[PDB]
């Protein structure tokens, strides 16, 4: 009964491996070999941010790139206009292990969550003119992961148990539920059409997922360890990922392959944080040694080093206009690079 | 029982067969016009005039 | 939201009066607030100004001196301290609520007002005082400032306040394009710098009040003449 | 008196001048060397990297202020620098050797209250309190220091045949008592006295990893014994002549006093950082 | 530069001021992190999602935490829990089926790579239990472990005054364990400190305390450069 299941199982993992492997006509290394380099990413600090008193946690840009929000393990949200360094709002949570905080593209409001496995969302534009929690979502059995707004209603989390939820606001009820992980997923990342996204969990593999049919529809694997990170391609085709075998892997969603791998001799510390530029070409990945690396996404050359945190930097972000990079790390200290 | 879960394994295999895939060097090439493309207007890559740099 | 004002009456000249605003329904401790006064027959004038943490006390040079505004925290309650009255304050105070964070709308809310009896500068220009209208019809109504109001951050300051007949004036459009909350989307606003023009389109009978001009670019805050629209 | 001025015989210069190299020119890189690992490691924002570093400015204020000089006065005998020169030289001298005493009393403290304290010190000792302790420190030696500017000069005893020029003192040696024995007391007592009672403390709390508790002891009492004894001779001096009919010169003993002084100072940086675990990991860190 | 930015700019520094005064109040605590298995009896070992505990002992404020509904497989959240003051560990002893489990997890954290530098205080609960089995006899701690046949329990350590021997060595046996795995590894960086205890104790709090003392006094010593 279950030999015949496992053979048509492995069989079918063998038809898609070859599958692969007949796909694979060339190498993206071969390819862009005759581009030229970037050459030298020379970024300065040029705003730092201060007033977090424990470690920063997260962090995500608003769509008018300037407003900021950054979640604390003292238990406080602020929102920072990062042109003037001020902060906007100071919103304190119920629970101090916070591990998330997204802005909604409208900017109305900020969602955050941690080991109290709820997503609270916050109001900020109310007639009391205070800052008030909208409702708490509840329903998952493991520590809240990354989250991501669809839109004003929509809101797609990540749990420490090995599902995914999507939520309606207006009636705080679970409408999907994203299954198939068997490990703790970590990170997530919305397509720029919000029709699909990518999760990466501790299995060491990462799954596309489509938003309105709730089916998983492509698996990536080739990382030894627990992925920490992702992030779409700006076209929409490809996503990187990090991990903890101190390697960034380029993955491609048409080709369904391994495309580029981004590895260096002397990095022996796992990724926490991973980015991409406005046009793809730069990838911006955190690190557990203190520091950021920009690596040329087609050639997978070292472009600059980003040094300047004396603790683990925990999240990466880059505005929707690619002006600057803010780097937020656990020496209470965000700072802003262009 | 596993029964079920091995025939939703054996489903999702199936499923994540029946792909249609594309050659590696058409994406690339994809990936390059885009980068090509889009050259300009990259703060980072190309980095923009104190005048024009809110961060100044 | 409610703002509730007292202490009015008549005051022979010379003599002291307090004036108390009552707040509810907001953080009244992270507001700060304004006290605007009417005139009988002329348009609107401003008086003082306290700070959310009353850091900061702004006063009209008119009224320097004399006037004293006070802030209660616990009891969320604004004072105004009058003293050596003249016949040039009979008028009708308001409260005006005010907040001033990035993306923010100050003068959101006013109060009904209280009427008293008693026995440099940027010149913020209306030249139209009456336009007939018709419902239906669209209008416009220019402002002009003696210096540009444009901002090297690029934000300009102009506020547009309508005030029906037998009420509190409300706010309608800050900084010359963005939309007051509650505001129907018949309103819009444009200019650039020292001209600006309010435009309305598909009058109603709710627009009969009589439109101000004010600038928030320094201290003191100066409004316009008014301009009224009659059917 | 008699002209002929009393000469170097060529071995008093040579063995003055091999050991002023020698001692300043390791204290002098032991000092930038603890800086320089403190500032370009990340992770020194520790309260007791502040109070090592301003020990450190203080010990190399008196090596490069003070050892220095004694090169040029031995090899041309006389104060060749000005007036200026003996003003502004002598203010760092006695700025240095009133800072590093101020700096090992105030670490001495904090020491006590973290070793028999700790919670409280955990609460308590940040790097800002430890900043405002050292620059109430600071401002209150160049205080002291300022009063050193009012009352120095250059003193000229001059033989017929060659003439002998040393910055000496504006007034009589005997109203300088007062001076000479609050910087005894202050600066040298209550170090002194505070170091042995605290790190007697620190001691019986340490003795009831007991390999942990071998070498701290005798690491304290070291401390303590190099303190005393190589600050004595100069301090002792100078308040001995403060109240003498005529003083003692003698140009052997002032040689061992201010060697006991630059070697004070070109081993504070041995024995507060290199013999420790921190700084060392610091330094494989940093330097391969 | 503007009017609408200087009262900006005042409420940021107000919001500073708030989040200064926060900070401040949050500092004075010392946080302890609970970990146990269900038959641990973690739950009621101190008489004073996130599970919320607080408790006072000679002015001091302590806030242990524990997480329930989790599972004890993969435990990838210590990483939030960095810097803490130390991390309490309850053995559910008598439990001969789960003592190598309880070891392995020991063990794992023990190993992890977030906690080279945190302490963990030890305890054996409810060792009445194991007195009544050791000397009820046909219940054989040799079965579950073949080091119990050569072990004789040390001349040095000493019992309390009314134990039988028999009791002795098992409990001795049980904490070699444990403190030979503490010693395996950590290169002296963090330590642990085993304890006995059962469910009728009120002085867990008071060695808590002790532990604690001892921690922040070997921190000092590192931190302060005396060793």
């Amino acid at each position: 009964e279950l030999d015949q299941l496992r053979q048509e199982a492995e069989q079918l993992k063998n038809q898609i491996r070859d599958a692969r492997k007949a796909c694979a006509d060339a190498t993206l290394s071969q390819i862009t070999n005759n581009i030229d380099p970037v050459g030298r990413i020379q970024m300065r600090t040029r705003r730092t941010l201060r007033g977090h008193l424990a470690k920063i946690y997260a962090m995500h840009w608003g769509t008018d790139s300037r407003l900021l929000v950054s979640a604390s393990q003292d238990g406080k949200l602020i929102i920072w206009d990062s042109y003037t360094t001020n902060k906007v709002h100071a919103i304190p949570l119920r629970s101090s292990w916070v591990m998330t905080c997204a802005y909604a593209p409208s900017g109305n409001y900020v969602a955050c969550g941690g080991l109290d496995n709820i997503c609270s969302i916050y109001n900020l534009k109310t007639r009391e003119g205070n800052v008030r929690v909208s409702r708490e979502l509840a329903g998952h059995t493991g520590y809240l992961s990354c989250c991501r707004f669809l839109d004003d209603n929509q809101i797609v989390t990540s749990s420490g148990d090995t599902t995914c939820a999507l939520w309606d606001i207006e009636t705080g009820q679970q409408t999907t539920t994203f299954t198939g992980h068997t490990g703790d997923v970590m990170s997530l990342s919305l397509a720029p059409d919000t029709r699909l996204f990518v999760s990466g969990a501790c299995d060491a593999s990462a799954k596309l997922w489509d938003v309105r049919e709730g089916m998983c529809r492509q698996t990536f694997t080739g990382h030894e360890s627990d992925i920490n990170a992702i992030c779409f391609f700006p076209n929409g085709n490809a996503f990187a990922t990090g991990s903890d075998d101190a390697t960034c892997r380029l993955f491609d969603l048409r080709a369904d392959q391994e495309l580029m791998t981004y590895s260096h001799d002397n990095i022996i510390c796992g990724i926490t944080s991973v980015s991409f530029s406005k046009s793809g070409r730069l990838l911006l990945a955190g690190y557990d040694d203190f520091n950021c690396n920009v690596w040329d996404a087609l050639k997978a050359d070292r472009a600059g080093v980003l040094a300047g945190h004396d603790n683990r930097v925990s999240c990466l972000g880059v505005t929707d206009d690619g002006m600057a990079v803010a780097t937020g790390s656990w020496d209470s200290f965000l700072k802003i690079w262009n | 029982a596993s029964i079920a879960q091995a025939r939703k394994l054996v489903e999702q295999l199936k499923m994540e067969a029946n792909i249609d895939r594309i050659k590696v060097s058409k994406a690339a090439a994809d990936l390059m016009a885009y980068c090509e493309a889009h050259a300009k207007e990259d703060p980072l890559l190309t980095p923009v005039p104190a005048s024009e740099n809110p961060f100044r | 939201v409610q703002l509730v004002e007292s202490g009015g009456g008549l005051v022979q000249p010379g003599g002291s009066r307090k004036l108390s605003c009552s707040a509810s329904g907001f953080a009244f401790s992270s507001f700060g607030m304004h006290w605007v006064r009417q005139a009988p027959e002329k348009g609107l004038e401003w008086v003082a100004y306290i700070s959310s943490g009353s850091g900061t006390i702004y006063y009209a040079d008119t009224v320097k001196g004399r006037f004293t505004i006070s802030r209660d925290d616990p009891k969320n309650t604004l004072f105004l301290q009058m003293t050596s009255l003249r016949s040039e304050d009979t008028a009708m105070y308001y409260c005006v609520r005010s907040i001033y964070y990035y993306g923010s709308s100050p003068f959101d809310f006013w109060g009904q007002g209280t009427t008293l009896t008693v026995s440099s500068d940027i010149v913020m220009t209306q030249a139209t005082s009456s336009v007939p209208v018709t419902p239906g019809e669209s209008v416009s109504i220019s402002c002009r400032s003696s210096k540009s109001l444009l901002h090297s951050n690029g934000n300009t300051y102009l506020y547009w306040f309508l005030q029906r007949p037998g009420q509190s004036p409300q706010l309608l459009i800050y900084r010359m394009s963005n939309l007051a909350s509650g505001v129907p989307d018949r309103f819009s606003g444009s200019g650039s710098g020292t001209a600006f023009t309010l435009t309305i389109s598909r009058l109603e009978a709710e627009d009969v009040g009589v439109y101000y001009c004010m600038q928030h670019l320094e201290y003191p805050l100066t409004f316009g003449a008014g301009t009224k629209l009659e059917l | 008196q008699l002209q002929p001025r009393a000469v170097v015989a060529l071995e008093y210069q040579v063995v003055t001048i091999l050991l002023v190299l020698i001692i300043c020119g390791l204290g002098i890189v032991g000092n930038i060397m603890v800086v320089l690992v403190v500032m370009r490691t990340k992770h020194m924002r520790t309260p007791t990297n502040c109070y090592l570093v301003s020990l450190a400015v203080a010990d190399l204020m008196v090596l490069v202020a003070a050892g220095l000089p004694n090169i040029t006065d031995s090899i041309y005998g006389s104060w060749v620098y000005g007036y200026v020169g003996c003003l502004c030289i002598t203010y760092l001298q006695y700025l240095g050797i009133n800072a590093s005493s101020c700096s090992i009393t105030a670490f001495t403290i904090e020491r006590y209250i973290a070793i028999c304290h700790p919670i409280k010190a955990q609460f308590l000792c940040t790097f800002s309190r430890a900043k405002k302790i050292i620059i109430f420190v600071w401002a209150f030696t160049s205080l002291y220091c300022m009063l050193w500017f009012f009352l120095l000069d250059l003193n000229i005893s001059t033989y017929k045949d060659a003439i002998v020029i040393s910055c000496g003192y504006k007034i009589s040696r005997n109203y300088y008592s007062p001076i000479y024995l609050m910087d005894f007391g202050v600066f040298y007592v209550v170090p002194m006295i505070l170091a042995t009672v605290l790190y007697g403390f620190i001691a019986r709390i340490l003795f009831l990893t007991v390999s942990s508790r071998k070498q701290v002891t005798k690491m304290l009492a070291v401390v303590v014994i190099l303190f005393a004894l190589l600050w004595m001779p100069y301090r002792t001096l100078v308040v001995v002549n403060s109240f003498l009919s005529s003083p003692f010169q003698e140009n052997w003993f002032l040689l061992f006093c201010r060697i006991c002084i630059y070697l004070n100072s070109a081993i504070n940086p041995v024995i507060y950082n290199l013999m420790s675990q921190k700084f060392r990991a610091a330094f494989r860190k940093l330097c391969n | 530069l503007s009017a609408e930015d200087k009262a900006a700019v005042e409420r940021s520094k107000m919001i500073d001021r708030n989040l200064r005064e926060d900070g401040e109040k949050a500092r004075r605590e010392l946080k302890l992190l609970l970990l146990g298995t269900g038959e641990s009896g973690k739950s009621t070992f101190i008489k004073q999602g996130i599970f919320e505990t607080k408790f006072q002992v000679d002015k001091v404020n302590f806030h242990m935490f524990d997480v329930g509904g989790q599972r004890d497989e993969r435990r990838k959240w210590i990483q939030c829990f960095n810097d803490v003051t130390a991390i309490i560990f309850v053995v559910d002893s008598s439990d001969y089926n789960r003592l190598q489990e309880a070891l392995n997890d020991f063990k794992s954290i023990w190993n992890n790579r977030w906690l080279r530098t945190i302490s963990v205080i030890l305890f054996l609960n409810k060792q009445d239990l194991l007195a009544e089995k050791v000397l009820a006899g046909k219940s054989k701690i040799e079965d579950y472990f073949p080091e119990f046949a050569r072990y004789t329990t040390p001349e040095d350590a000493t019992p309390e005054p009314g134990e039988d021997p028999r009791v002795t060595r098992a409990k001795y046996f049980i904490r070699k364990e444990f403190v030979d795995i503490s010693t395996a590894s950590g290169d002296g960086r963090h330590i642990c400190y085993p304890h006995f205890t059962c469910a009728v104790d009120t002085e867990n709090a008071r060695r808590i305390f002790n532990d604690c003392k001892d921690i922040i006094l070997q921190m000092n010593l590192r931190e302060y450069n005396l060793v």
